[PDB]
C-alpha cells in the first residue's frame, strides 16, 4: 500500500523542458530526481503543490502520471587526470568514442568559490604565446581575463594558441610549471567542436587537454551546467597543488540557455528577457578561479571566458556584466582584423587588472610602460590626420608607435616563448626599428627571431632561465641589434 | 484510442484523451475533414489534456470533434521514388500525379548526427562567383548560409549556385520551399521540367520537392523544414551518396515559431520572440549536416527582418554555418550585384593552408583596401574625394575598381542586368584582383571594372570607352 | 515561535506560522543546517506566512524544514574588536583568527538621522589628486561618489584615497566590499597588514572590515552594506570622534535588490529595476552621515550599468552625494588616469567663498577651455586644424596640455603605469594649471605634460624630450 508522496511524485505536466511534479515532499532544492524513463532532473522550483523539474534530455521521454524519484543529492561530475585527452558532455560521459571515463574521483558542480582566506595574490605568468596579451595585458595564474568581441574577430584562436603554448612546459618534468586545460564548449555545432578537437590533437596538445562539450542540439539545462562542471574538472587540480586553465567558449550562449530555462519556470523576466541574477550566474562561476597560498596547495585555476557582442558594443549590458567580474578583457574588433592588425586586440579597451606582477622580470622591462604610451600613440595618430606641421617629439611617437603596432602583429598556431617575445620587443621598444619603413617591420622581426634561435641560444636559454635580462643579456643584444640593423637597412 | 477538442485558437489546438496519452511529437488525426489535418503533441497539459499545433488551418473545427493518435510522429515517404515529386509538410504528394509509392517511411523528428559522426573534411567548391570564390568560398559538404534583408538578392544567389553547383554535382538535390512565394515553386518546377533534371516520363529525376509556403499556417511553415532535411537524411545515409540540399528560406521556420509561441502562452523573450528561438534552430540546424555516412552540401537563404542582422533569427544563424555570404541593401542601391558585403562574408576555408598563400594574400589585400575605403565614409560624405592626400586617393580609385570588379552578371538576371551571365575560375578570379591591387589597371576608368567576368572584358570595355 | 519552509525559488524562502508570525526585517533562524543560514523576513504573504530572503545559499532547503524566529533584526559585532578583524553579513568572522572578542551587538536596520541632527559645517579634504583637488574637491565629513562603467578605475581610484587620506587618519576607518571581486578583498586585508593599518598581534588596528562579495547570493549582496555601515554608525555616535566609510561598490546592494524583485511578486519600474530602488537606496543612504554627534566621511564607489549615467542606479544615487567624481571610459581608452571627467565631476564646495577666488578661478577657467576644445574637435576632425582662427588653435594645444596635465601617476597603480607614484600639493595643482591656462609652456611638447605629478616634472619631462 503506497501513500508516500515524501521520496516520490508524479508528473503533472510536462512541456519545453519543464516538468512540474506532484509529490516530492521531501525533494531539496536543487536536488537531482529521475523520471520513469531514466531521464535526470533539477528541481530548482520548489513551490506549495508542484516542484519545478528542468529536464536533462528530450522531454519526449517523460509523460504526465509519469513517476519521478528522490536521487538524494546534487549533481557531480568525474574528476581527474583520466580526463586528460578525452571529449566529454555535460556530465562527463565520453563522446569521443574512446572508452568509459574511469577516474577514481569525483566532484560536486555548483561548490562556491574560496573566500579571502584560502587565496594568494595573482603572481604567477600564465603565458599565452601571445606578444601583443603577454606585454600589454598580461595574465596571472588564478586570474580571469575575458576574450570579447564580434562574431569572427579571433576569440576562439586566442584561447587555442594559450592551449598549445603550455606543450613547452608540460614535456618537462616540473609540475609546479605545468598547465592542464580545459576547453569547455557551449552551445557551439558539434563540427566546429571536432575541428577544434583535431586541431589540438595536430599540435599534440589534447594530451594535457580535457574537452568538455554542451552543443547547440543538447538541451537547454545541459549548455547551462556545462561551464559548472568544466570549471569542477579544473578545481581538482586548483586544490591538488597543480594549475589548470578554463576556457568557456562562450558565456554568451550559456545565459542564452538558462535565459530559456528561466522564462519556462515561469521566473519573470529582466532586462532583455534575460533573468534578474543573469550576473550571479556567471559572477559564481568565475569567482572559482582563483589562485590558492601554500597552505591550500598554492594550486591555481585561471579563466578565459568568452563573449560575443553585436555590433562591436563592449559597452553593452551583459558584455559590461562579465566584465565587471573578470580580472581584465582582451578586446577584439573587425576594423582593426582587416585592416592587418591580427591578433585584431584594441590596445585602449583591453586591459589587465592584475599588471607587471604576472609577467617576468624580463618581459616587465620591456613592456613595462608599452601598454599607456601605445594608448597615447592612437590619440596622437588620430589628432594628427592632416598633415599640418608637427614638432619632433609628436613625430617620434607617432613613429614609435607605429613600429610597435607592427611588431604586435603575429599569427596563428605558432605561440611564442618568453623569451623570443621579449627579444622582439626589445628591438622595438629601446629604438632600433624608428628609422625603417613601417611596411619592413615583420621582415625585420622575421629575419631577426630566426636568427637570434640559429645563432644566440645561450642567450635566449639565459633570459629564459634567469627570468630577466642582465647586463651581460643586454650587452650582448644591443650589440646583435646594432649590427643586424646596420645590415638591414642597406 | 480517440481524442476530443477542448480548445481551439489558430494553429494551437488542445485535445483531451480518456485512455492512453500520446506521447509528445505524436501526430493525430482529426476525425471528419475533407483532407488530412494533422496536430503535432506538444506538451501535456495534465488533466489527460494534450496541447498540440496543427499542420494546416483549423477553421471548421469544434469543441468535442474526435481526434486518434496515429502512434507515430508525422511519418513520409522517404527513398528513390521522392525524386522529380513535390510534396507538403505531411509528406502528401501536391503535384497531382498520384501516390509516392516509397518502400520506406521516415519520421520528421530524428536526432541529430553525434559528435563521432562528423566530418573534418574541409575542399573548396569552385562557384565562379567572384566574391564568393575570392573572400569567402564555400567548401563541399559544407553549411553555407545567404543573408540578406527584403528584395536584396537572396533568391537570385541561390538560383544561381543551383545553376553554377547542382549540374557539375554529381548526385541527387533536395529543395525545401519554407515560407516563401508559391509561385517561385511554380516557376521552379516547370523550369527543372523544361530543362529535364525532372523527368514526367521516366525515372531520371535529379531532385526532390518539398513545399511549405507563406500561404500556409504557422505549423505547417515551422514543420516543413524538417520534411527536407528528412528526406535529404535518407539520401545521405541510406544511399550513402553526396547530397545537395537548398532551403528558400530558413529564417520562416523560426517567425513560425514565434507565432505558435505566442498561441502556446509562453513569457516571450527579446524582441517577442519564443524563449526557445535557439534550441528549436539548434535541434533543426545540426540534422543538416554532413557525416561520415554521406555529405550534404547545403545552401540555406536567410531572411533578414527589418535589415537588422543583430536581430535574434539571423544572430542565430551564423554559427551554425561554414560560409556566409552577407548581402547588404546599400550595396545593391549603388548597383553592385551580387550585393555581397564583401567585409562581412566569412569561410572557415579562408586559410592559407586550405586555399594556399596566393589566394589569401590577394583576399586579406582586396579586403584591406576595401576597408580603408570605408572607414574614410565620414569625410568623403561630407567632402567628397577631392580633399583626401594622394595616396587615400589611390586607395579610394582601387578599392572603387575592386568593388565593381567584384560585381558579375548571373546567368539567372539576364532580365534584370541585360548581360549575359559569366562564370569565372578561381585562378582567373585570383588573378584579376592581383593585378588591380598591383596597380596595373589604375589608368582604366571605374566603370570598366563594372558587371564583367575575367579582367581581360574590362580592359576591352576600356578601350570601346576611349 | 517555530515556521516549517514551504516554498523555495532561488534566494526567496516562504514560511508558515502556525502562531507567532515574525515582524518584517526579523532574522529567521533555519534549523538543520552545518553552517548558520539566516533568512530576513520582508514581506507578509497572508495566510500565515511570511516571504523572506537568505543570506546565504538555499541548496539543501526542504519544505517541512523548521525556522526559528530570533525575535529581531540581524545583530552584528560591534565596538573597537572589529578593527584588523573581517565579518560576514551577519557578524561571523572570515579571517580564521576565532571569535570577534566582543559583547555589544546592533541591528543592521535603524533609522536615519533627523534633520535637526545635521551639519552644515563643510571644510576641503586635500586628496594630493590634481583633478580632484583643482575641480571638483572633497569635504571633511561630506559624502563623495566615485561613479564608473566596468573597469575605468573606480577601485584603483578608492584605494588610491585610501593611501592618500586613511593612511594618515586621526580615527578609524571602516572598508565595506558589496558585491566586489574576492582576490580585491584578499590584495587589500595583506596590503593593509603589509602596512601595519591592521596588526594581528597588538590593538593598534586602525580598519574594521565588512565583506560579502560577488561570490554571495543576493540577499547576502542586498545587506552587507547595511552590516558595513552599522559597524561605521557606532564608531561615529557613541565615540564621537571622525570615521572614514570606503564602500566598493554600492551598486551592489541595488543591483541585489532587483536580482529578487521578480520573486518578491513586483511588477518591474524601469530597465528592469525594483519599484521601491528610490526609497530603498533613500533609507540606506541617510544613515551613512555626518551629524551634530561624529563625522562621516564617506566614500562610495559607484558602478555605472553599460556606461550609461541615466540609468537608475547610478541617476538615482547622484542626490546622496555632496562631491561626484565621474570617470569615462572615453577618457580612459586614451591613456588618461585618473580617468575623470572634468566636464561631469562637481562638489557642493567648488565655491569662490570657501576655496577662495584664485582656486575657482583657475577650476572655471581650466573647464571652460576644455568644453571650448570639446566643441571644435569634431568640427577640426572634418574641416582640418588650417580652418582654426589663431585664438582657437591656442585653446587647442592648451587645452590638450590641460587634459594631460590632469592625468596622474598613482602610488596603487603602479604595476599598471610603469611609473612612480606622485601625490601633488593643492598649492602646486593651482599654481600648473595657471601657468598653463597664461600660456607659460605654450613651448613646450604636449607629451611633457603626461602623465606627471607636479609642473616642474612637465619642464624637466620637455628637456628629456628634446635628447
Amino acid at each position: 500500500t503506497s501513500v508516500d508522496l515524501e521520496e516520490t511524485g508524479r508528473v503533472l505536466s510536462i512541456g519545453d523542458g519543464i516538468a512540474r511534479v506532484h509529490g516530492l515532499r521531501n525533494v531539496q532544492a536543487e536536488e537531482m530526481v529521475e523520471f520513469s524513463s531514466g531521464l535526470k532532473g533539477m528541481s530548482l522550483n520548489l513551490e506549495p503543490d508542484n516542484v519545478g523539474v528542468v529536464v536533462f534530455g528530450n522531454d519526449k521521454l517523460i509523460k504526465e502520471g509519469d513517476i519521478v524519484k528522490r536521487t538524494g543529492a546534487i549533481v557531480d561530475v568525474p574528476v581527474g587526470e583520466e580526463l586528460l585527452g578525452r571529449v566529454v558532455d555535460a556530465l562527463g560521459n565520453a563522446i569521443d568514442g574512446k572508452g568509459p571515463i574511469g577516474s577514481k574521483a569525483r566532484r560536486r558542480v555548483g561548490l562556491k568559490a574560496p573566500g579571502i582566506i584560502p587565496r594568494i595574490s595573482v603572481r604567477e605568468p600564465m603565458q599565452t604565446g601571445i606578444k601583443a596579451v603577454d606585454s600589454l595585458v598580461p595574465i596571472g595564474r588564478g586570474q580571469r581575463e575575458l576574450i570579447i568581441g564580434d562574431r569572427q574577430t579571433g576569440k576562439t584562436s586566442i584561447a587555442i594558441d594559450t592551449i598549445i603554448n603550455q606543450k613547452r612546459f608540460n614535456d618537462g618534468t616540473d609540475e609546479k610549471k605545468k598547465l592542464y586545460c580545459i576547453y569547455v564548449a557551449i552551445g557551439q555545432k558539434r563540427s566546429t567542436v571536432a575541428q577544434l578537437v583535431k586541431r589540438l590533437t595536430d599540435a599534440d596538445a589534447m594530451k594535457y587537454t580535457i574537452v568538455v562539450s554542451a552543443t547547440a542540439s543538447d538541451a537547454a539545462p545541459l549548455q547551462y551546467l556545462a561551464p559548472y562542471s568544466g570549471c569542477s574538472m579544473g578545481e581538482y587540480f586548483r586544490d591538488n597543488g597543480k594549475h589548470a586553465l578554463i576556457i568557456y567558449d562562450d558565456l554568451s550562449k550559456q545565459a542564452v540557455a538558462y535565459r530559456q530555462m528561466s522564462l519556462l519556470l515561469r521566473r519573470p523576466p529582466g532586462r532583455e528577457a534575460y533573468p534578474g541574477d543573469v550576473f550571479y550566474l556567471h559572477s559564481r562561476l568565475l569567482e572559482r578561479a582563483a589562485k590558492m597560498n601554500d597552505a591550500f596547495g598554492g594550486g591555481s585555476l585561471t579563466a578565459l571566458p568568452v563573449i560575443e557582442t553585436q555590433a562591436g558594443d563592449v559597452s553593452a549590458y551583459i558584455p559590461t556584466n562579465v566584465i565587471s567580474i573578470t580580472d581584465g578583457q582582451i578586446f577584439l574588433e573587425t576594423e582593426l582584423f582587416y585592416k592587418g592588425i591580427r591578433p585584431a586586440i584594441n590596445v585602449g579597451l583591453s586591459v589587465s587588472r592584475v599588471g607587471s606582477a604576472a609577467q617576468t622580470r624580463a618581459m616587465k622591462q620591456v613592456a613595462g610602460t608599452m601598454k599607456l604610451e601605445l594608448a597615447q600613440y592612437r590619440e596622437v595618430a588620430a589628432f594628427a590626420q592632416f598633415g599640418s606641421d608637427l614638432d619632433a617629439a609628436t613625430q617620434q611617437l607617432l613613429s614609435r608607435g607605429v613600429r610597435l603596432t607592427e611588431l604586435l602583429k603575429q599569427g596563428q598556431y605558432s605561440p611564442m616563448a618568453i623569451e623570443e617575445q621579449v627579444a622582439v620587443i626589445y628591438a622595438g621598444v629601446r629604438g632600433y626599428l624608428d628609422k625603417l619603413e613601417p611596411s619592413k617591420i615583420t621582415k625585420f622581426e622575421n629575419a631577426f627571431l630566426s636568427h637570434v634561435i640559429s645563432q644566440h641560444q645561450a642567450l635566449l636559454s639565459k633570459i629564459r632561465t634567469d627570468g630577466k635580462i642582465s647586463e651581460e643579456s643586454d650587452a650582448k643584444l644591443k650589440e646583435i641589434v646594432t649590427n643586424f640593423l646596420a645590415g638591414f637597412e642597406a | 484510442t480517440t481524442g476530443r477538442i477542448v480548445a481551439v485558437i489558430g494553429a494551437v489546438v488542445d485535445v483531451q484523451f480518456d485512455e492512453g496519452l500520446p506521447p509528445i511529437l505524436n501526430a493525430l488525426e482529426v476525425q471528419g475533414r475533407e483532407t488530412r489535418l494533422v496536430l503535432e503533441v506538444a506538451q501535456h497539459l495534465g488533466e489527460s489534456t494534450v496541447r498540440t499545433i496543427a499542420m494546416d488551418g483549423t477553421e471548421g473545427l469544434v469543441r468535442g470533434q474526435k481526434v486518434l493518435d496515429s502512434g507515430a510522429p508525422i511519418r513520409i515517404p522517404v527513398g528513390p521514388e521522392t525524386l522529380g515529386r513535390i510534396m507538403n509538410v505531411i509528406g502528401e504528394p501536391i503535384d497531382e500525379r498520384g501516390p509516392i509509392k516509397t518502400k520506406q517511411f521516415a519520421a520528421i523528428h530524428a536526432e541529430a548526427p553525434e559528435f563521432v559522426e562528423m566530418s573534418v573534411e574541409q575542399e573548396i567548391l569552385v562557384t565562379g562567383i567572384k566574391v564568393v570564390d575570392l573572400l569567402a568560398p564555400y567548401a563541399k559538404g559544407g553549411k553555407i548560409g545567404l543573408f540578406g534583408g527584403a528584395g536584396v538578392g537572396k533568391t537570385v544567389l541561390i538560383m544561381e549556385l543551383i545553376n553554377n553547383v547542382a549540374k557539375a554535382h554529381g548526385g541527387y538535390s533536395v529543395f525545401a520551399g519554407v515560407g516563401e512565394r508559391t509561385r517561385e515553386g511554380n516557376d521552379l518546377y516547370h523550369e527543372m521540367i523544361e530543362s529535364g533534371v525532372i523527368n514526367l516520363k521516366d525515372a531520371t529525376s535529379k531532385v526532390a520537392l518539398v513545399y511549405g509556403q507563406m500561404n500556409e499556417p504557422p505549423g505547417a511553415r515551422a514543420r516543413v523544414a524538417l520534411t527536407g532535411l528528412t528526406v535529404a537524411e535518407y539520401f545521405r545515409d541510406q544511399e550513402g551518396q553526396d547530397v545537395l540540399l537548398f532551403i528558400d528560406n530558413i529564417f520562416r521556420f523560426t517567425q513560425a515559431g514565434s507565432e505558435v509561441s505566442a498561441l502556446l502562452g509562453r513569457i516571450p523573450s527579446a524582441v517577442g520572440y519564443q524563449p526557445t528561438l535557439a534550441t528549436d534552430m539548434g535541434t533543426m540546424q545540426e540534422r543538416i549536416t554532413t557525416t561520415k555516412k554521406g555529405s550534404i552540401t547545403s545552401v540555406q537563404a536567410i531572411y533578414v527582418p527589418a535589415d537588422d542582422l543583430t536581430d535574434p533569427a539571423p544572430a542565430t544563424t551564423f554559427a551554425h554555418l561554414d560560409a556566409t555570404t552577407v548581402l547588404s541593401r546599400a550595396i545593391a542601391e549603388l548597383g553592385i550585384y551580387p550585393a555581397v558585403d564583401p567585409l562581412d562574408s566569412t569561410s572557415r576555408i579562408m586559410d592559407p593552408n586550405i586555399v594556399g598563400s596566393e589566394h589569401y594574400d590577394v583576399a586579406r589585400g582586396v579586403q584591406k583596401i576595401l576597408q580603408d575605403y570605408k572607414s574614410l565614409q565620414d569625410i568623403i560624405a561630407i567632402l567628397g574625394m577631392d580633399e583626401l592626400s594622394e595616396e587615400d586617393k589611390l586607395t579610394v580609385s582601387r578599392a572603387r575598381k575592386i568593388q565593381r570588379f567584384l560585381s558579375q552578371p548571373f546567368q539567372v538576371a539576364e532580365v534584370f542586368t541585360g548581360h549575359l551571365g559569366k562564370l569565372v575560375p578561381l585562378k582567373e578570379t585570383i588573378k584579376g584582383f592581383q593585378q588591380i591591387l598591383a596597380g596595373e589597371y589604375d589608368h582604366l576608368p571605374e566603370q570598366a571594372f563594372y558587371m564583367v567576368g575575367p579582367i581581360e572584358e574590362a580592359v576591352a570595355k576600356a578601350d570601346k570607352l576611349a
